């Protein structure tokens, strides 16, 4: 029994990624390819006294 | 004392009948209030309870 602002699951644990990006900002025009290398889950804010 | 027992008898059986009442109401209340409450969404799930 407990309340929490959002699932615990999301706190444990991660999405993987998929899929193709977009253009990118310079160089030669291409798109990367989205794999499972790529994790998907909360960040971590940083804060002072 | 044959009347006098018939008495006492008959005040327990009017206090049963009463404390019978009493209970029937008040079980009947207390469910009807347990349905009409409960669980409720969390704020994440959405914003309305």
């Amino acid at each position: 029994t407990a309340f929490v602002t959002f699932p615990e699951m999301f706190c444990d644990w991660g999405f993987a990624l998929g899929g193709t990006t977009g253009a990118q900002s310079t160089g030669t025009a291409h798109t990367h390819t989205l794999n499972t290398d790529g994790l998907a889950a909360l960040q971590i804010q940083i804060l002072p006294a | 004392s044959a009347i006098s027992n018939v008495i006492d008898w008959f005040n327990s059986l009017l206090n049963f009948q009463d404390t019978t009442t009493s209970n029937q109401i008040n079980q009947q209340n207390f469910q009807i209030a347990t349905l009409a409450s409960g669980i409720k969404k969390q704020q994440w799930e959405c914003r309305y309870s």
